[PDB]
């Protein structure tokens, strides 16, 4: 995507949305991002939308194929290789954090949005992980979220949407990859009983964006508790 | 369960 | 694909399925085909479900996309690449067809599969042609779709599921590609009447299958009168 | 309209 503009990639990347091409999306996001300019709150949700849904759709898929395979080689073989590019994508998102989104972000709400991202994507590697480094995947993904909350417990309200994405995200972390099912349900509770103590102080826009991730937390402790 | 979904709906 | 046996490139589309990786599947079965045996009728179906979901969604991006270029360069430039990229998909199964599965096909029941596909890829092929060709590309599908139907008409009943979708395709290729809807409303009208007085004849199964394509013309009847 | 889906669902 070098010789496009950025303007144009990100034109091209909300297009691709609407027309439910979310590869092409990401493409283009990668492409921008790679423009070497920190990206504004609209375009790190495009970048986030583009390969949340690509790899989403790979989990589903390695889900399919590792049912199946549980239950000749072609059914190892062809789950090898959704794994494979999974984590190639994961990887890929992992790389443009790294290279420079992370470093670059000063502000709390661009660096913990892009934190938040890292643990997602590491967590991702380590729902297929098996060998030897699948501790230290584990680890990478409990290290960037942990970052993201200290971040997000000093510079952002308890109704920040971020903070609560974060949180939420954080909490599935600790019940489906670190064992840690009361973790998260503690996680989830307190997260939920701050931003409920917090909803007088928003707007209708505000308390839309807060309830909305909220019912979330809640529809996480109804289905562990 | 739920992680954040990439659009509100 | 070479290096893959046809059995497991088999196995894979239909792995590929379950997992809903249609692009996957598609390129299996294109490895499959290209092995140069014949397809079984179960084959058959592998093939047209693999290509006709990848269309179906480059279609339905092109329609999304069309509809905001008619409402800078960058919409039409990426109108440009899903249509290029649609025409090549079209262009590769045609390409199948050509070499060699139509004319290894000597049962009705195959020729008529290969060439109600190839009347259905140069319809999709005309949905988005505009230029010098346009003509010919709409003459094509409507060559193709008429050998199947005069092979139809000769050596299947009415109530044949393959004979009947030909039938519904089509009708539709009338209605919407060659400005006929009244040829379209015949040929719907007329292929319903003479499967319904031919499903005495059947099964509890195959009258499943003819009713359900039957109930599909009779949507179409209802939304063009 | 429509046209005759991949699979029978
Ligand atoms: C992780 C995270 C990312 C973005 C937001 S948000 O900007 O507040 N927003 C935009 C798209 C995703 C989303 C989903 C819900 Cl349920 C609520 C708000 C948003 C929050 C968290
Ligand atoms: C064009 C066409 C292809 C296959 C058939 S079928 O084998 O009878 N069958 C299999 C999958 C698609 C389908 C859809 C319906 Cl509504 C009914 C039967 C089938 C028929 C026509
Ligand atoms: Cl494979
Ligand atoms: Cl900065
Ligand atoms: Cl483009
Ligand atoms: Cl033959
Ligand atoms: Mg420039
Ligand atoms: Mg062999």
């Amino acid at each position: 995507m070098g010789s496009m503009e950025r303007a144009s990639l990100i034109q091209k990347a909300k297009l691709a949305e609407q027309a439910e091409r979310y590869e092409d999306m990401a493409a283009f996001m990668k492409g921008a991002v790679e423009k070497g300019e920190e990206l504004s709150c609209e375009e790190r949700n495009l970048l986030s939308v583009a390969y949340k849904n690509v790899v989403g759709g790979q989990r589903a898929a390695w889900r399919v194929l590792s049912s199946i395979e549980q239950k000749g080689p072609e059914v190892r073989e062809y789950r090898e290789k959704v794994e494979t590019e999974l984590q190639g994508v994961c990887d890929t998102v992992l790389g443009l954090l790294d290279s420079h989104l992370i470093k670059e972000a000063g502000d709390a709400e661009s660096r913990v949005f892009y934190l938040k991202m890292k643990g997602d994507y590491y967590r991702y590697l380590a729902e297929v992980a098996t060998g030897d480094d699948k501790k230290r995947i584990i680890d990478s993904a409990r290290s960037a979220y942990q970052e993201a909350m200290d971040i997000s417990k000093k510079e952002m309200p308890p109704t920040n949407p971020i903070r609560l994405g974060l949180a939420l995200n954080f909490s599935v972390f600790h019940y489906e990859i670190a064992n840690s099912p009361e973790e998260a349900i503690s996680l989830a509770k307190t997260t939920f009983d701050e931003a409920m103590a917090d909803l007088h102080t928003l707007s209708e826009d505000s308390y839309k964006d807060s309830t909305l991730i909220m019912q979330l937390l809640r529809d996480n402790l109804t289905l562990w508790t | 369960a739920g992680s954040i979904p990439g659009r509100r709906s």
